[PDB]
RNA sequence: AGAACCUUACCUGGUCUUGACAUCCACGGAAGUUUUCAGAGAUGAGAAUGUGCCUUCGGGAACCGUGAGACAGGUGCUGCAUGGCUGUCGUCAGCUCGUGUUGUGAAAUGUUGGGUUAAGUCCCGCAACGAGCGCAACCCUUAUCCUUUGUUGCCAGCGGUCCGGCCGGGAACUCAAAGGAGACUGCCAGUGAUAAACUGGAGGAAGGUGGGGAUGACGUCAAGUCAUCAUGGCCCUUACGACCAGGGCUACACACGUGCUACAAUGGCGCAUACAAAGAGAAGCGACCUCGCGAGAGCAAGCGGACCUCAUAAAGUGCGUCGUAGUCCGGAUUGGAGUCUGCAACUCGACUCCAUGAAGUCGGAAUCGCUAGUAAUCGUGGAUCAGAAUGCCACGGUGAAUACGU
């Protein structure tokens, strides 16, 4: 969990565990961890109190992992319920980034699932 | 005024800890005076290979070891900055006894 | 006269002053009332240092990096017993008979290669 | 005798005893992969009776992959049987 | 010959071939392998293999050796 | 069983070793695979040699063998050319010039191994066990070593039942280190079975 | 004590049948190594680079390929033959003997009683006296100090501080060890047959083995072990011998034994914060540097380890939080993206992120473990490791009551 979030991971340091939130990915981690300002270089007698400073205003300035999640795929057919094909594509799951519906790459459906 | 208990462990590590000890403990300031003749010297555990009932053999391990008079009185910072950082001499126990 | 003292349980290794004044203390960049008052190591991190002088009363720029928290209240008894000795130099009679200087037993033992414990049956009481 | 029946694993780890203490150093460019070494690192396949990855707790008495430590080769369960002999340090039976 | 010598299988289809090779024929294997390759001794014999859309037959002739299973059985179809 | 073998129980006592040394930790397989050769291979060919004891020690890269016999006649041979011979394949084995060396022993008496050879060669020869179990606890008794104990195992006959005496007289406190205490257990492949025989010796103390 | 093939002793399928294990015999010669053809490997057909040395030049020392025999061997049957070992009463206080004594005698005493009591330890009384085995101490660690001593470790005091004590330097001294003392009913007083023993007190860090271990007797169960090894007897060696290639010991229709995870708010979240030791490691950790939410990878000093890495500690406190939400708890569970170990890992590798938010909100019948650092916990690592802990080993962080009683 974190000010807003979930799934924490145990046993971890600052930047393993702080940066668990659902806003960074495979291609958005580079902006929100750039937002943050944080890396690795600070070690547990290092960790320093920017991190906590700068939680709020990520959060707040930048978007939040859920509504950004919800924008990206749910807000777009969520209210826009017509034939459009756009909001269809992300739930079908054909290849959104590169991952074939059913060989090996069934990522898209959510819960691990044959 | 310098007495070393030298721990003897074998003869492949002593072969370069009877010199590589102490050798990089002076480089142009050291006090060291250098090697010493040292003429052959039984130091090691106080353990015996195989006490039997001749008393008189007390058998003990044979390893030739050079015991340690650095002697220093002013050290330079970059003569002694290495003082420990060795790459060698696996055998290594500066037991200095005034 | 400074009177420096180092102290130790569980192979710690810590840098004791004691000079008079310097109400600032600095236990290894710590807080006061993070170590001393009001929070958990109140007074646990003390009981021994409840008899001896007073903490308060003597400065402590300690950078203690040993030992739990008990062992740390221990590791900095030892080193304010073994460091005033510049203070009263016949301490090392008195505090010797006082069981100041003394290593307490309220401690994990010191152990050979030994059971989880070395005193009871560890954890897997089924056999 | 039975000795050399069950000593499978004594060849197995012997050779490469002094093939890289004073390689590695020298040779840390080929010893780890600038990467890949998909045909170098793989001849290992050809020899399959002896290699590093083969180690098997060398154990001449019983042929077992049991019973071996790198730092000394002593026993850890025929202690029980070998508690008197004194071959026992750092790792001891746990009743204390 | 992704090993770029001592060409070697996998266990997928070893689970049973090294078997029904001599002992005839057994039941669909749930085999999920994309790197296997194909022997002249089984020349119209296909491996069932469960590669994620569904079975795929792999025609083999004496002349192939170390062709892999993959590349004669197409199945990643994308759309 | 839950008894303890004396000699290894004496392994930080003056008595002779027979495999302790302390060396670099990348040479343990090749000194154990030679001394476990130059030991087996030195007491098989040593049956009509009857030596009272060969002990071999390898302290730091080196070979000090000792080598203690019981008869001279039996030992000697023809002209100690065997003895030679022996010493010659020990060294083309281990490869260096071995120093060997020969001590003369008498009193077969109060060795372990001679009066267990006694009494299993007494008991292959079909006579009574009884009678030589006593004989050689007095005998040991009569000259010096102030305490003894013998023991046999069954398999007598026709019987596949077996019983085990002891017939214990002196002192015989194995529990104590400070005993110097001796054994050498045997094995006799008598008619029916094999019989052990057991003796330990309290050859007085320090 | 660590199961992808191998492992593994099983079954299936291919293959070899003096072998794949070890000795001897006949043939000639070194072999090893590189490439092939078929093969899943086994092997079959091979070809060469070859061809070190002895060679009173056989042809051996060695190995190469084939063949007959003496063969070897089998985790194949017998612990209900054994050696050795282990569990069992049982760290229980025990088992016997010599002489003496009592009894016609078998036998008894010793060893039946009092206290210590953990107690055949100890002492007292006692027709018993002593002795041989067991227990205690004699062994290791720890409770204080001392002889000796400072390298890397501590940095009392001295120079600045390359403010971490970095360099010399003091080895006062934390820490360390080559050797000791200090606890030994030693003492004051009382209870107690004055005795023993106990109690109240004092001395000292340590009061009635100061706290833990190594030490398991006569026996003991046809106990188990021939599957750890050896081992009498029972088969056969073109073999119930074996090499190779898949699986299986983890598969299910359920039950049982163990531990872990939790069922949370004595907890969860991120922020600041000081929190260990024993160990392990030139085929290794991998300092540092860059990314990966991470796995770990590209680069990399160091060390033969009081010097380089695991290694930062955690439960905790102050900071906002939900006030018990099948919950930010819990993590199984069914995919993907992926990193590494390994030629190759669905059955049978690990690890990270997203999804997964199930049963379980303290568990009935009941039952078991617990005597001071006790329970209770929090993790840390080491051995096992090609690799795969909730197992096992080892270390610390903290830390109560119950023992009145037979």
């Amino acid at each position: 969990a974190r000010i807003a979030g979930i799934n924490i991971p145990d046993h971890k340091h600052a930047v393993i565990a702080l940066t668990s939130i659902y806003g960074v990915g495979k291609t958005r981690s580079k902006a929100i961890l750039a937002a943050a300002g944080i890396a690795e270089d600070v070690k547990i007698s290092e960790l320093s109190e920017g991190q906590i400073d700068t939680l709020r205003d990520e959060v707040a300035k930048f978007v939040v992992e859920g509504d950004l999640r919800r924008e990206i795929s749910m807000s777009i057919k969520r209210l826009m319920d017509l034939g459009c094909y756009r909001g269809l594509r992300h739930r079908r799951g054909l290849p959104v980034r590169g991952q074939r519906t059913k060989t090996n790459a069934r990522t898209r459906k959510g819960p691990r699932k044959p | 005024r310098i007495r070393i208990r030298l721990k003897a462990f074998d003869h492949r590590l002593i072969d370069q800890a009877t010199a590589e000890i102490v050798e990089t403990a002076k480089r142009t300031g050291a006090q060291v005076r250098g090697p010493i003749p040292l003429p052959t010297r039984k130091e090691r555990f106080t353990v015996l290979i195989s006490p039997h009932v001749n008393k008189d053999a007390r058998d003990q391990y044979e390893i030739r070891t050079h015991l340690r008079l650095v002697d220093i009185v002013e050290p330079t910072e970059k003569t002694v900055d290495a003082l420990m950082r060795l790459d060698l001499a696996a055998g290594v126990d500066v037991q200095i006894s005034l | 006269n400074q009177y420096y003292g180092t102290g130790r349980r569980k192979s710690s290794a810590a840098r004791v002053f004691i000079k008079p004044g310097n109400g600032k203390i600095v236990i290894n960049q710590r807080s006061l009332e993070q170590y001393f008052g009001r929070e958990t190591a109140r007074m646990v991190v003390r009981q021994p240092l409840e008899l001896v002088d007073m903490v308060e009363k003597l400065d402590l720029y300690i950078t203690v990096k040993g030992g739990g928290i008990s062992g740390q209240a221990g590791a900095i008894r030892h080193g304010i017993t073994r460091a005033l000795m510049e203070y009263d130099e016949s301490l090392r009679s008195e505090l010797r008979k006082a069981g100041f200087v003394t290593r307490d037993a309220r401690q994990v033992e010191r152990k050979k290669v030994g059971l989880r414990k070395a005193r009871r049956r560890p954890q897997f009481s089924k056999r | 005798a039975k000795q050399s029946m069950k000593a499978r694993e004594v060849k197995r780890v012997a050779l490469a005893d002094k093939y890289f203490a004073k390689r590695a150093e020298l040779k840390a460019i080929i010893s780890d992969v600038n990467a890949r070494w998909n045909a170098v690192l793989k001849l290992q396949t050809l020899p399959r009776d002896s290699s590093p990855s083969r180690q098997r707790n060398r154990c001449r008495q019983t042929g077992r992959p049991h019973g071996f430590l790198r730092k000394f080769g002593l026993s850890r369960i025929k202690v029980r049987e070998a508690a008197m002999r004194g071959e026992i340090p750092g790792l001891k039976k746990a009743s204390w | 010959r992704s090993l770029k010598k001592g060409p070697f299988i996998d266990l997928h289809l070893l689970k049973k071939v090294e078997k029904a090779v001599e002992s005839g024929d057994k039941k669909p294997l749930r085999t999920w392998s994309r790197r296997s390759t194909i022997f002249p001794n089984m020349i119209g014999l296909t491996i069932a293999v469960h590669n994620g859309r569904q079975h795929v037959p792999v025609f083999v002739t004496d002349e192939m050796v170390g062709h892999k299973l993959g590349e004669f059985a197409p199945t990643r179809t994308y759309r | 069983g839950q008894k303890v073998h004396p000699n290894g129980i004496r392994l930080g006592i003056v008595k002779p070793w027979n495999s302790t040394w302390f060396a670099n930790t990348k040479e343990f397989a090749d000194n154990l695979d030679s001394d476990f050769k130059v030991r087996q291979y030195l007491t098989k060919e040593l049956a009509k040699a009857s030596v009272s004891r060969i002990v071999i020690e390898r302290p730091a890269k080196s070979i000090r063998v000792t080598i203690h016999t019981a008869r001279p006649g039996i030992v000697i041979g023809k002209k100690g050319e065997d003895v030679e011979k022996l010493r010659k394949v020990v060294a083309d084995i281990a490869g260096v010039p071995a120093q060997i060396n020969i001590a003369e022993v008498r009193k077969p008496e109060l060795d372990a191994k001679l009066v267990a050879d006694s009494i299993t060669s007494q008991l292959e020869r079909r006579v009574m066990f009884r009678r030589a179990m006593k004989r050689a606890v007095q005998n040991a008794m009569r000259l010096g070593a102030k305490g003894i104990k013998v023991e046999v195992s069954g398999r007598l006959g026709g019987a596949e039942i077996a019983r085990t005496e002891w017939y214990r007289e002196g002192r015989v406190p194995l529990h104590t280190l400070r005993a110097d205490i001796d054994y050498n257990t045997s094995e006799a492949h008598t008619t029916y079975g094999v019989i052990g025989v057991k003796v330990w010796i309290f050859k007085g103390e320090i």
